[PDB]
RNA sequence: GCAAACCGCCUCUGCCCGC
RNA sequence: GUGGAAAGGCGGGCAGAGGCGGUUUGC
């Protein structure tokens, strides 16, 4: 389809890639900021009632990546038919342990074509040494904090369907608030922080019965072919309970996810983003 | 509740060798971005600087400052080291592993205390979150120039241990910052409350001035700080910028003044508008 | 067998700086290539190794001779500060090139007895260059010049002068 | 235990390169063609300077040398001196003793207290400061590097040397041969802005440790700095433009409330010297 | 009548302690 | 309605000790 492809251009180290249910809550806190608590209960009845956003990916300077499909591996050998045995069991292997494609080689991959995966990672995890100094010896107390380091053209982006005008009412107003604090990590510090750019994204994707997921699922029926994460946030000091969502790029069927509320002894109730992110997808005999 | 962030923009002028080091071809090396390999100042670095010399600085002010500022009043000037019990009657009061800071132990004496109303506390059931964003600083496009010309951006000098009496010679490499670059800071701090703002303002541009003529990180006693803040411009970024997203921020202009041209000399004058919108 | 070993890029540095620790063998083959360092008279005649070519065929064919480097320092010292000058500070040259080109001319007006010739071939190489660089520009066309320069010193103390 | 802060006691003036000065370096950074021994240099704009890290040792060398003279006479004056014999650790391998030089640096032993009031206590380690396991005391000054000033940086651009190369030579007393070697200086006469920055903790004693810096600049007129001085290369000479005191009420408001203290023609014997009391009264009055 | 020879560096040190 | 909130990689450490720009004799 046509999706609007959000970009983040980072003006630091982040934290981690931010998955769905983590730039929800943030979409979420920016709203109850410029606007209050009626129109975040009102965006939580527009991703029910209509479109929902997906997870963060990185891009390297116009390639945009996408999550490798879990549909490819038990076609992985059939995708691979026309090749020597000698180099085919190294690539079936490499091919494998990848994680993300570019834009041209993920319409191949929801096709179960022949495709190549990327040789470079936009980002790299550094382990930064901070310290703890005495206020009046300066005795020093290391400990270790990792990051997220992006290219000089690299960044991330998520991308949003759905009617325009929830978009430049909720999604857009809220995007320009996350420029000046954080998603996630030690805002403080300067992690969280980029600046903002909207563009367009067109997939070429096949009509089918079966549907990749480019969020966490959060399913109500058993899905095809999966990956499970396992996490839970942090809500105004309040420690949520660990959720079995599936990773990106796992396989359901006619499944359209579902936010669930929490309470966690707040005034207002905490809804956790598990919708869905459907894009059709073409497998094999299961 | 939001209503504004005042965004402080301006350069670091390292006008000595500034040294961050990072302990991992020189043997002390300062710390550089993986990717380009330049030097930078971090936000923490700059951060916890900013806090320790204006936690001295409110140390020998408990006395002045309890009918300004309170939750002054349940700390003695001193540190709680010698007694190793945190929380106690003196004001560096928690210990992280073995070094003494003041965080004020709740959120509802953290919104009277100076220190941890600017820059955070962690507490028990508390979680203050602080009100400024300190971003890593970087060269200026002029002196990333400089690196594509060839030059050296980072020198390494050697220094040396001497006996008292036999005059045995001892030395040792420390990579520092060439002296005369130029970094580019943000500060974002956040306007929470509408009321004390001002102080905030004026208590983070007298941690800057104690930095100038303090030193930033390294050896610095030696040497090795003498840092130097260029304000560019300081704007308002108003709620009503968020919503509807036209371009109608409140912007100060102050292309070439001090950190103490800028603290009183223009502050009533700088901050008329901002003062005025609230 | 010196010619052989005093090939195109890098023929032998290793080997020439055995067979300069060597009378008749070098005093023909250098003689070559110091006449194709002087037919190379553009200083931007070698992007390439080249450079480090005619380099090392400059310092093995002055070694042979004496070539005191604390002789060539007021010269050498010189070609210092006005790389610094290049910072930002000055862009013409041209008033203190004439210097260097005086300081090159009073060092060979000095320089007599058995150092003659260690000056005489020294002559013969920078000064077709500082013709050139009468007329040219100082941020290029002078950094080709003194990185030459730098490597004639630099191979000079490899084959063992100074 | 109890870190406070009162105010910035700051130290200006000028450094004078009566005979010639050579702080040296080491060469091979991308360098060719030099001087044997060179000046350390500023690597952007060329010119030697002097650093903090050269002048804070220097002042620290001879006052614990100063001190280890007097281990009998400032122990009424200060405590944990007493802790303290002359001598040094170098006929015993061990740290921490009754010998006043005790740290073992790599091969070379300098007084540093290993406590925090132990060197609360002690006339060197408050002012220098001192590393320790657990106590770790900072020091109260800040010395800044020394650049050239601003009228010997156009001498610089009118082309005049501002360094120059001596040659000296060994000879050999028996054969009478000569081992020559060429040293760059900085030229005698050259000029350079300096900056210690003294930090006021405990107003009890502050008087001292400003006596004992100017103690230690009058011991550093009559020693050398730098280089060789035992064979003429040192000679500074303190030149001293305004003391300053920059109060606590200065870094909060920014109005200039600081009590300057004019010394423009005055000399560092001459400051220690009767007027000590007369210069800094109003800084009492404000304390 | 004025020089031309040799010597152009030598030899000791090089990150500790503290989380 | 953000795997979050708080957290200076730094405290101390002279690039230093020794050293006549010299002597010899001829082409
Ligand atoms: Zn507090
Ligand atoms: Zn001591």
């Amino acid at each position: 389809p046509k999706f609007i492809a959000v970009k983040l251009i980072p003006k630091g180290p982040f934290r981690d890639i931010p998955r769905a249910d983590t730039l929800f809550g943030a979409i979420g806190n920016a709203i109850s900021a410029i606007h209050g608590q009626s129109a975040v209960e009102e965006l939580v009845d527009a991703f029910v009632g209509g479109a929902r956003i997906s997870s963060a990916f990185p891009y390297s300077g116009d390639t945009y990546y996408l999550p490798k499909p879990l549909s490819v591996e038990p076609a992985l050998e059939g995708i691979l038919t026309g090749l020597d045995e000698e180099e085919r069991y190294t690539t079936a292997k490499r091919l494998r342990k990848a994680k993300y494609l570019d834009l041209k080689n993920f319409e191949l991959a929801l096709r179960l074509r022949p495709f190549t995966i990327p040789e470079e990672i936009p980002y790299a995890r550094v382990d930064v040494p901070r310290v703890v100094l005495d206020r009046v010896t300066q005795d020093s107390s290391i400990y270790f904090w990792e990051e997220i380091r992006f290219r000089e053209k690299s960044g991330v982006y998520f991308l949003y369907s759905g009617p325009r005008e929830v978009f430049d009412g909720y999604i857009a107003p809220a995007m320009r608030f996350l420029g000046d604090t954080g998603i996630g990590g030690k805002s403080t510090w300067g992690a969280g922080l980029f600046e903002v750019e909207f563009h367009e994204m067109k997939i070429d994707a096949p009509g089918s019965e079966y549907s990749v997921t480019l969020s966490n699922a959060l399913p109500t029926k058993t899905p095809v072919l999966w990956r499970l994460l396992r996490k839970g946030g942090w809500s105004f000091g309040r420690r949520k309970p660990r959720m079995t969502f599936i990773a990106e790029g796992s396989i359901v069927k006619n499944d359209p996810g579902g936010m669930e509320r929490l309470e966690l002894g707040l005034s207002h109730e905490v809804y956790v983003y598990g919708l869905t992110f459907p894009l059709g997808v073409e497998l094999p005999e299961g | 509740r939001f209503y504004g962030k005042i965004v402080i923009k301006g350069k670091i002028k390292a006008v000595t060798g500034l040294h961050i080091g990072s302990q991992r071809g020189i043997a002390n090396p300062v710390i550089k971005d993986p990717h380009t390999g330049l030097p930078y100042i971090p936000g923490s670095s700059l951060k916890g600087r900013l806090r320790s010399l204006f936690e001295i600085l409110v140390n020998s002010r408990l006395g002045e400052w309890r009918e300004k500022y309170p939750s002054l009043a349940n700390y003695s000037p001193g540190s709680c080291r010698p007694d190793n019990q945190e929380n106690c009657g003196k004001f560096f009061n928690r210990k992280i592993n073995r070094g003494w800071i003041h965080v004020c132990p709740d959120y509802e004496t953290a919104l009277a205390c100076p220190v941890c109303r600017l820059f955070g506390a962690s507490g028990k059931e508390s979680n203050f979150p602080s009100r400024i964003i300190v971003r890593d600083a970087f060269l200026t496009k002029e002196w990333e120039e400089k690196w594509r010309a060839g030059e050296a951006i980072t020198e390494a000098k050697i220094e040396v241990g001497i006996d008292r009496v036999t005059s045995q010679a001892n030395p040792r490499t420390n990579e520092r910052v060439v002296a005369g670059a130029e970094f580019e800071f943000e500060i974002i701090y956040n306007v929470e409350n509408t009321t004390h703002w001002r102080d905030d303002i004026k208590n983070l541009l007298t941690a800057m001035a104690l930095l100038e003529d303090s030193y930033l990180g390294g050896s610095g006693s030696r040497g090795y700080g003498k840092v130097k803040f260029i304000f560019d411009s300081f704007e308002f970024r108003p709620l009503d910028y968020y919503r509807t997203g036209k371009d109608e921020d409140i912007v100060s202009i102050d292309a070439r003044e001090k950190s103490v041209s800028d603290i009183l000399s223009g502050f009533d004058s700088l901050f008329s508008e901002v003062e005025g919108k609230l | 067998v010196d010619a052989s070993r005093l090939f195109g890029e890098s023929p032998d540095v290793v080997g020439i700086k055995k067979m300069l620790e060597k009378g008749k063998q070098w005093e023909a083959i250098q003689p070559y290539f110091d006449n194709v360092v002087r037919e190379a008279k553009n200083f931007l005649e070698w992007s390439p190794n080249k450079r480090l070519a005619n380099a090392v065929t400059v310092a093995a064919y002055l070694t042979s001779q004496g070539l005191k480097t604390n002789q060539v320092r007021k010269i050498l010292d010189m070609a210092r500060t006005t790389e610094l000058k290049v910072k930002r500070g000055e862009g013409d040259i041209k008033d203190d090139l004439v210097k260097m080109r005086y300081l090159l001319a009073y060092t060979v007006g000095k320089a007599t007895g058995q150092s003659k010739y260690s000056l005489d071939a020294f002559h013969r190489i920078l000064d077709p260059m500082l013709e050139v660089l009468m007329g040219s520009p100082k941020k290029e066309n002078f950094e080709k010049f003194y990185d030459f320069l730098q490597a004639v010193v630099a191979y000079h103390k490899f084959f063992g002068g100074g």
